[PDB]
């Protein structure tokens, strides 16, 4: 009975790497001085505008990106055909009828 | 007194090996290939007869001389994985702000965690009956009934994808990488269908190989699923 | 045996049969030959002769030969 | 909001924008060649730059990695689909400069020349507005 | 023995002073190579098989 | 009319007065396909926004060109005008975040 | 190095030690089958190689190498703006990347490039400040260096001022050469 | 029997006989080129056929690195010697042995076989993609030779490192060079295989790796991984032949042992972190490229130890011994050789340096000097010295001073005015070129000639 | 900017940019290194 390695090596090396790595990567961050906080959203703001403008009220519910765009490609053409977003707000609003 | 070694003068396996291994080359018909690959396993079962025949010799550094081969081949096992995630995080620069839809983070990595773990405590299991000179004959239906469900899940994963290997970089490495890890479990497959009790118990080399290449299956696993599914 | 101490024993006591060598110079010409023919069939394929003449892609002066 | 897409004042009120034109250089053939013409690099088109003016290079490779080369402007680039590398140079001396691509690319890898001619700013300018 | 060991120390320290000579020169001649310049022309080079293709600006 | 007048405002202007010198965000690398990216979405987003007449939007595609190729810029603009070029999709049809 | 085993070798506490190295020397070992073997063995090996003056400068060299390797690989991550581990900036478009760009200013304007870039004149014999000069302030503005650089350099004078061509062939010079002649702004 | 033999001695035989035999379509190969590049204009291959001469080059490449030099060096004197330096009796993994050198044969097969029957087209020893991914058949069968290839290598490697377990003598220095390149090989060859997998799945498998959007730079990182520490395998076993040959026809012991056993390890970690200057012209980042360049000139250090030992070995011998020897005089000439193929290894591992000498022929005679002359050279050198144990004869080579003089004057003619030309400039892997250089490529091309005609006197 | 017959150019020839000056600089500036460290060790191989 010999031992070759730390008597906890795994454990140690796992989580004493990892804590170094996190260590390490906040003095980086300190040294450069890079913004910490985190956004989870999309930067556009004409698009962020309109997102809140929906939020308001403004413009109505569930109408799509393309429907508010001063130029769309073919693809949004086809879509802009069928698209009946009055038909849809009341579609949903029988669907909260029906559960209720 | 003796020789220290009893040497082996001539050996023909290698021959056939080696056409065999050419005929792949040189077919017209993947029919041939199956076939082809029979012969193969036959004539590599030949090979693994020739060692434990040579347990008559009585060689104390056999059973070391095989076991450090194994390790080396460990380690090709582990280099050949970490080629695959050199080329997952080359691209990773274009990762995750294409139109295609990623795997989940809950489903698919908590069950096969669960599965997997399985497996290695029926392995570990098996190495402390090993230890005891003792056997359970249920221990082994409980690998087939594991590798059976992680066939069966892998199988409807790859058909239910919606994305496909031409979509992008990260597809490819995606499907390449869990395929790469499913062929590693079907060669433990291969070795852990002959498992059974011998007599001459902690001088055979097949034992420490099997719980040790059974861990490194699981280990990539967790490296895998901490690399695509978290 | 006495024979069968030396490794390839008729070749180290000068007995061999010569055709073991001309068999292995032989193989050695038949690799060399897997580089001259295939040039030779390739050029023909693609211009119809075995071998250019030489400066046979460039402007020749008239009297060149 | 138009102020996050900035212009320069100039194009706001009426200025032309420029554009941009394209041309491909090609070998001239064994057949094809002028009595004075050097064999192998040689091109129907060349790259006419001013001298004495920094120029950003900005090379790639379309199909397969080819190496953009000129000796003389100390200037070895790969053309490598997917990378549009950025080379800086500034010529100081008027004259003609030839170089060969330095990647294999397949057949014809040594039939791809590079050409590059080194003029005065005025001259350049008034060949520019010619072509 | 005390002759000798110096012998074996220069075998090894003469090529790293060479090396370390060598050094500094590689660190400024790469930086020159990467250094911002105030370029006022582009010339975008596309390579083909087997020909380049150059796009320029026109003057307006 | 402020020296740092470039800098201010946005990393963008920079390379909008000067458009054959180096963008700060890429400068570090001769590898400049990520520059020619962020400049065709750039001109997508503008398009949206203020729509193709714009000279604004005419600068901007002058300055995509500036980095990208041709032979580029002419497929990029052919999935721009299909409506299948995933840098100008509308954000309330991306799928990035779906399925994980 | 002592020669008979009944002499004791002197050991420190630690990871490295002649203790330490004792107790793992023969894990793998067949040949040390009895303590007189197995010490004779352990000294033989200390002996040849710890004692052995020429291998304490291998030791140097791979210390340096991979200190050197170490640290290139873990500035790339920290600070490479190319360089992402973590997915908040990857789930955006690139003009949205701002915290990324964070990263690039910074990383353009190492120490070391500020230090010996002004030293192009140890190499460039004409217009070596061409380079110079760039209004837009990504980067300072460059001073050519006043002595030539330590080493090889035997070519060029030791101090710049001892070289009666070198302010002739300044960029500023050449400028006003060519300035006189219409030929070019710069 | 003949094919069934085991015996670690026979098969070391086998790897000699092999490479030697493979070595003359080499040959050809390489003889094809000097007569094409000897004046502008095709000379030997059509212009409608130039995809031959792609082929000829990418073989000559191959053939002469995996199935020539490195079967000679790393299979064929190991297995010979390398069990009786150890007092060992056999190879510990005899029936591995066995197949690894009929692996060699049948690789060699496919090879020559696909020459005949596929279409001819190269894309050079490296292939790089996407060139590589869009060619035709040809470019699959050369992949299953290097992947069989590979097969042979590793498990060679597997059985030389086995012999630590049973050496019952003292690691001289050429134990240890084989030792260290077996270490190179298994953590070298995974990488390897898994990149070529990539180049197989793009050309059969309809994977996308190498098109838009994926990056083929991420080819030449994983290949050159490899690439670098496969030339320090192919050298490695030719410096331990050199040691054992210095200090054996000299009767010195060998200087500062354990130095040069060190020097071989430290050459081993760096030359596997050195790989990318192979890529400075792709645009590398400005610290990656001054990371790579200061690692490269450090393993000149090492490597300068090697030399200085091996010249106190030769200082100092006693002059009554006879020095005309090929074998010695081989060993000696492989300093003065090595020394300009380092030395201008280093010049071009400065990079910008390098940006006007890559892909050029200044680097073509870099790796020859140091492989076609130096490689050659030492396994020529360990064959000799071995002549009476190997047993061989009908030759005459052991004393012929004018075989070695004419060899040295011809191979220098050969590759020396490669150095100019790289200069002037000719790029690499290139049939046709500019009128102007046709004086220094014709010289050369001499020199080619007549290196083939000296083989003949041997016999 | 082109090739000359029988022309060794030993370090480059004919630079047209400070680049293409500084890549020749540096060659020559390290040549009499290489020239120091064969000479040296050369004149030492013999008996
Ligand atoms: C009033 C009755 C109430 C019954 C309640 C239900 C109880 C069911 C228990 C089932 C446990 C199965 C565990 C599988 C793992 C392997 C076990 C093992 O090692 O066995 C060794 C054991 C002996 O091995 P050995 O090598 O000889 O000896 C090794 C040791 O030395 C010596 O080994 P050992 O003796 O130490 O073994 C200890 C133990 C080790 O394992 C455990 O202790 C694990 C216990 C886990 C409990 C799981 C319960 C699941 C119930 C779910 C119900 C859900 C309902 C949902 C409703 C929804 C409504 C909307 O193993 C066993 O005892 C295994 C079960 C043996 C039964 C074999 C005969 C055939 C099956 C008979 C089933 C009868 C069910 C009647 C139901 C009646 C209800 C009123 O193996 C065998 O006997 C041979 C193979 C067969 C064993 C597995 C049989 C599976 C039967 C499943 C029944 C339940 C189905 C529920 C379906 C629900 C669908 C919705
Ligand atoms: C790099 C170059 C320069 C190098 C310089 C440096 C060199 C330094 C020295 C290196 C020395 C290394 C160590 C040497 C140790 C030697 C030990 C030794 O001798 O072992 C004994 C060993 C065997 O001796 P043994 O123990 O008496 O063996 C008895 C037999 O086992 C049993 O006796 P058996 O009579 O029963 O034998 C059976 C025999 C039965 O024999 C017969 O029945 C013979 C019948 C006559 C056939 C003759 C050939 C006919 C060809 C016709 C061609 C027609 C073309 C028509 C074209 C038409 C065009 C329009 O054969 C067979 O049944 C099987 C034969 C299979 C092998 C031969 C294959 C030939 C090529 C086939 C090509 C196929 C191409 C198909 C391609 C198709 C593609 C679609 O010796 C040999 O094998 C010969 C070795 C000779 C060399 C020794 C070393 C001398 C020093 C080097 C000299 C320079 C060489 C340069 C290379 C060659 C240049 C060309
Ligand atoms: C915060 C983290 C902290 C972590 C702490 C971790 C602590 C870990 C503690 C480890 C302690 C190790 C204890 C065992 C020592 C070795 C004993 C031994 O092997 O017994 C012989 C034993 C045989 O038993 P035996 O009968 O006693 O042997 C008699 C001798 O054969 C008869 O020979 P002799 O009597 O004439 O001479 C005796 C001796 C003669 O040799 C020696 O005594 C050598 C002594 C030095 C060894 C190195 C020690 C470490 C030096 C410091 C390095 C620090 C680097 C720091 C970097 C930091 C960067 C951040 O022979 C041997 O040692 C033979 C085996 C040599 C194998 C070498 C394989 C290549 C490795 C590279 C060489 C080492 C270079 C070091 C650096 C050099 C530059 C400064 O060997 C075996 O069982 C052979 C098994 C072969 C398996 C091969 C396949 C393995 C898988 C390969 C995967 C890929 C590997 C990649 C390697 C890359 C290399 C560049
Ligand atoms: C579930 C589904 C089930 C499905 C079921 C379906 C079943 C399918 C079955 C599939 C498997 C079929 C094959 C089974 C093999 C069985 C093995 C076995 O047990 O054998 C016992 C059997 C024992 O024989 P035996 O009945 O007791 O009689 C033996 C004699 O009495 C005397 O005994 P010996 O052993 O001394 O005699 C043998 C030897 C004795 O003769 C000699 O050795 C002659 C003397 C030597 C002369 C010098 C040769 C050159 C130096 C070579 C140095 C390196 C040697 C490396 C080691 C040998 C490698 C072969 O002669 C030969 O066998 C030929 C030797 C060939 C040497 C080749 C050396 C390199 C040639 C380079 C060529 C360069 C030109 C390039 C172009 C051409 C490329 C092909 O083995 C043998 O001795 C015969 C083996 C014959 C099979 C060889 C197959 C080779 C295939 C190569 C690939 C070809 C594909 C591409 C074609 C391209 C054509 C152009
Ligand atoms: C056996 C083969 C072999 C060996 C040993 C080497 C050894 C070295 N090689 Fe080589 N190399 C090749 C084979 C080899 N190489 C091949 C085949 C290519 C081309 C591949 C291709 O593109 O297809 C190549 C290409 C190649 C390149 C260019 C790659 C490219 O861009 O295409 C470079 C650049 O630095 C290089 C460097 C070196 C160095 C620095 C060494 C060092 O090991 C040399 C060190 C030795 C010395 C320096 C001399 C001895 C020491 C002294 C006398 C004293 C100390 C000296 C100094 C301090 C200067 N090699
Ligand atoms: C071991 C490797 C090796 C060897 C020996 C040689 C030997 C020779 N090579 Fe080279 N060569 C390469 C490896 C080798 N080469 C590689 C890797 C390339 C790059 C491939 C590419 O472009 O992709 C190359 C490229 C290359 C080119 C460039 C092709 C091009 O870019 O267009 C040329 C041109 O002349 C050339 C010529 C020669 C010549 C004339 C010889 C010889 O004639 C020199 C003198 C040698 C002899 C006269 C034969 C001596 C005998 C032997 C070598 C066999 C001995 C065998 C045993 C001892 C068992 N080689
Ligand atoms: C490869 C990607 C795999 C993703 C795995 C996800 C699970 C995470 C936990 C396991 C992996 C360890 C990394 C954990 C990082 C935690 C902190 C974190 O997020 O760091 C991010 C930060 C950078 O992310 P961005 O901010 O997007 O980039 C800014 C500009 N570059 O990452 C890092 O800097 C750390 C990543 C590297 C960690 C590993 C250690 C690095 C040094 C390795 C040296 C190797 C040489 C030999 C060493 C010998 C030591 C004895
Ligand atoms: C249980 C056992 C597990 C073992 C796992 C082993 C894993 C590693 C195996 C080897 C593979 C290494 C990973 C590959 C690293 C490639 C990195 C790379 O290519 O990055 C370079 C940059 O890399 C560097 O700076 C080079 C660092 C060198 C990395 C070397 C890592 C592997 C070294 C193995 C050497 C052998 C082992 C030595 C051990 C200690 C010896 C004392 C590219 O940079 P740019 O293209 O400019 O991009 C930058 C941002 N756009
Ligand atoms: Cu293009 Cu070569
Ligand atoms: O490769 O040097
Ligand atoms: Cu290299
Ligand atoms: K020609
Ligand atoms: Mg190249």
């Amino acid at each position: 009975g010999r031992r070759l390695l730390h008597g906890n090596y795994f454990t140690r090396y796992l989580f004493g790497s990892l804590a170094v790595i996190w260590i390490a990567e906040y003095a980086a961050a300190c040294q450069y001085g890079i913004p910490r906080h985190r956004n989870p959203n999309w930067m556009w703001s004409w698009w962020l505008e309109k997102q809140n403008q929906i939020k308001n009220g403004e413009i109505p519910a569930n109408t799509p990106g393309y429907a508010m765009v001063k130029w769309n490609n073919e693809a949004e053409q086809r879509w802009l055909k069928t698209l009946n977003v009055e038909a849809m707000n009341e579609e949903f609003a029988r669907r909260r009828e029906a559960y209720y | 007194f003796e020789l220290n070694i009893n040497i082996i003068n001539y050996n023909y396996l290698g021959i056939i090996i080696t056409v065999i291994i050419s005929i792949y080359i040189y077919n017209n018909s993947n029919i041939i290939s199956v076939y082809n690959s029979n012969l193969l396993l036959i004539n590599i079962n030949i090979w693994m007869k020739y060692n434990i025949l040579d347990m008559l010799n009585l060689n104390v550094l056999d059973y070391k001389i095989l076991l450090w081969i194994v390790v080396i081949i460990i380690s090709n096992e582990i280099l050949l994985f970490v080629s695959f995630y050199w080329i997952y995080y080359h691209n990773y620069i274009n990762y995750y702000h294409v139109n295609i839809l990623i795997l989940n983070s809950y489903n698919i990595v908590y069950n096969n965690i669960i599965l997997l773990t399985l497996l290695s405590t029926i392995v570990n299991i098996k190495f402390y009956n090993y230890i005891l000179s003792y056997y359970k004959y249920i221990l082994s239906y409980l690998i087939y009934y594991n590798n059976y469900m992680f066939n069966n899940k892998i199988i409807l994963e790859y058909k239910n994808n919606s994305n496909y290997t031409n979509d992008s970089v990260y597809m490819t490495s995606y499907f390449y990488i869990i395929l790469l890890h499913y062929i590693h479990i079907y060669d433990s497959i291969i070795l852990i269908v002959v498992y059974n009790y011998v007599n001459y118990k902690n001088i055979n080399n097949y034992y420490i190989n099997i719980n040790i290449y059974y861990h490194l299956i699981e280990v990539l696993y967790i490296v895998i699923s901490i690399l695509l599914y978290l | 045996n006495l024979e069968d101490h030396f490794d390839l024993a008729e070749y180290m006591m000068k007995m061999h049969n010569p055709m073991s060598e001309y068999l292995y110079w032989i193989a050695g010409f038949v690799s060399g030959l897997h580089g001259i023919l295939p040039l030779l069939h390739s050029n023909y394929y693609f211009s119809g002769m075995f071998l250019p003449r030489d400066n046979d892609n460039t402007q020749l002066c008239d009297d060149s030969w | 909001s138009p102020e996050d897409y900035p212009t320069p004042q100039k194009y706001l009120e009426g200025a032309p924008i420029p554009s941009w034109y394209s041309f491909q250089s090609n070998l001239v053939g064994d057949m094809d060649l002028k009595p004075g013409m050097a064999r192998m690099l040689e091109v129907d088109k060349r790259l006419t730059v001013p001298t004495r003016t920094h120029i950003r290079f900005l090379i790639t490779g379309a199909d397969v990695i080819h190496s953009w080369s000129v000796p003389s402007l100390g200037i070895k680039c790969d053309a490598t689909p997917g990378r549009l590398v950025k080379i800086n140079t500034f010529i100081q001396r008027e004259g003609v400069f030839y170089g060969q691509c330095s990647e294999l690319c397949g057949t014809l890898h040594a039939f791809m020349p590079i050409v590059v001619e080194a003029v005065s700013p005025e001259a350049f300018a008034a060949h520019a507005k010619k072509w | 023995y005390n002759l000798v060991m110096k012998v074996e120390f220069l075998f090894f320290y003469l090529p790293t002073i060479i090396v370390f000579g060598i050094c500094i020169p590689v660190y400024t001649i790469n930086f020159a190579q990467e250094e911002v310049i105030y370029t006022t022309m582009t010339v975008k080079v596309t390579g083909r098989q087997w020909y380049w293709v150059y796009e320029v600006e026109s003057p307006t | 009319e402020s020296a740092d007048a470039l800098f201010v405002g946005t990393l963008d202007r920079l390379t909008a007065e000067h458009p054959h010198t180096d963008d700060p965000r890429f400068a570090f690398q001769s590898n400049q396909w990520n520059n020619c990216e962020l400049r065709f979405t750039q001109f997508c987003r503008c398009t949206r926004e203020l729509g193709e007449d714009d000279p604004r939007c005419k600068y901007q595609y002058y300055r995509a060109q500036t980095v990208c190729h041709e032979f580029l810029l002419e497929d990029w603009m052919e999935h721009r005008h299909r409506g299948t070029c995933d840098l100008d999709i509308m954000p309330d049809r991306q799928v990035i975040h779906m399925r994980g | 190095p002592p020669t008979r085993l009944s002499t004791p070798l002197y050991s420190e506490g630690g990871a490295f030690t002649v203790n330490w190295w004792r107790n793992r020397y023969g894990l793998y070992s067949r040949r040390q089958t009895d303590p007189m073997l197995a010490e004779f063995l352990f000294r033989q090996q200390v002996k040849e190689w710890f004692y052995d003056v020429p291998s304490y400068n291998y030791a140097a060299l791979v210390g340096l190498a991979l200190g050197i390797l170490v640290a290139v690989i873990w500035r790339h991550f920290l600070f490479n703006p190319d360089v992402y581990v973590r997915r908040q900036e990857l789930r955006k478009m690139w003009p949205d990347r701002h915290r990324q760009f964070a990263y690039a200013v910074p990383y353009l304007n190492p120490q070391l490039k500020n230090l010996l870039l002004p030293y192009k004149n140890s190499f460039i014999d004409n217009e070596p400040d061409y380079a110079d000069y760039n209004p837009v302030g990504l980067r300072p503005q460059r001073v050519m260096a006043i002595r030539r650089i330590p080493g090889f350099f035997w070519a060029i004078p030791q101090y710049f001022f001892e070289d009666p061509l070198y302010t002739s062939c300044s960029t500023k010079n050449m400028q006003t050469i060519y300035k006189k002649l219409g030929y070019s702004e710069l | 029997f003949y094919i069934l033999v085991n015996n670690n001695k026979r098969i070391g035989i086998y790897y000699i006989k092999l490479s030697i035999i493979i070595g003359i379509l080499g040959i050809v190969l390489s003889y094809i080129i000097r007569v094409e590049l000897y004046n502008s204009g095709n000379r030997i291959i059509k212009y409608d056929n130039v995809n031959y001469y792609n082929m000829v080059i990418t073989l000559h490449g191959l053939l002469m690195i995996f199935y020539i030099i490195m079967p000679g060096l790393y299979g064929g004197i190991p297995l010979y010697i390398l069990p009786i330096l150890s007092v060992i009796t056999d190879i510990v993994l005899p029936r591995i042995n066995n197949i690894s050198i009929i692996i060699v044969l049948i690789s060699y097969i496919v090879v020559i076989n696909s020459i005949v029957i596929e279409y001819n087209i190269g894309t050079g020893w490296t292939l790089y993609p996407p060139l590589s991914i869009i060619g035709t058949v040809i470019v699959n069968m050369i992949l299953y030779g290097l992947i069989i290839i590979g097969i042979s290598s590793i498990i060679s490697a597997i059985n030389f490192m086995n012999i630590l377990i049973v050496i019952d003598g003292i690691i001289y220095v050429y134990i240890w060079s084989i030792i260290i390149t077996s270490v190179l090989l298994i953590i070298s060859l995974p990488i390897l295989n898994g990149i070529l997998l990539m180049i197989l799945s793009d050309i059969y498998f309809n994977s996308i790796y190498f098109i838009l959007n994926g990056d083929v730079v991420l080819y030449q990182h994983l290949f050159w991984y490899f690439g670098h520490p496969e030339v320090y395998i192919l050298i490695l076993p030719a410096f331990g032949i050199i040691s054992i040959i210095l200090s054996v026809l000299n009767n010195k012991i060998i200087f500062g042992m354990k130095s040069m056993i060190l020097a071989i390890i430290m050459i081993s970690i760096l030359g596997s972190i050195v790989w990318a200057h192979h890529i400075y012209t792709v645009g590398l980042e400005l610290d990656t490229k001054i990371y790579f360049n200061n690692l490269t000139l450090i393993i000149s250090i090492p490597t300068g130890n090697k030399i200085y030992n091996w010249i106190i070995l030769y200082i100092g011998s006693y002059n009554i011994l006879y020095n005309g020897y090929q074998s010695l005089i081989f060993s000696i000439m492989f300093i003065i050789i090595f020394i300009i193929g380092g030395i201008t290894g280093i010049i071009i591992s400065i990079d910008i340096i390098d940006i006007g000498l890559h892909d050029t022929y200044y680097i073509v005679s870099h790796f020859h000097y140091i492989l076609s002359i130096g490689a050659v050279i030492s396994l020529l050198a360990g064959i000799l010295l071995l002549k009476d144990i190997i047993g061989y004869y009908n030759v005459i080579i052991k004393i012929n001073k004018y075989f070695g003089l004419l060899l040295f004057i011809n191979i220098n003619i050969i590759f020396t005015p490669q150095f100019i030309i790289g200069f002037n400039v000719m790029p690499r892997r290139i049939l046709e070129y500019s009128d102007n250089i046709i004086v220094w490529n014709l010289i050369s091309s001499i020199g080619s000639i007549s290196t083939i005609l000296i083989l003949l006197s041997i016999f | 900017d082109i090739p000359w017959p029988a022309r060794t150019d030993w370090g480059g020839h004919d630079p047209a940019t400070p680049f293409a000056e500084l890549m020749i600089n540096t060659h020559s500036m390290f040549w009499p290194v290489a020239i120091f460290i064969y000479v040296s060790a050369i004149y030492m191989v013999k008996k």
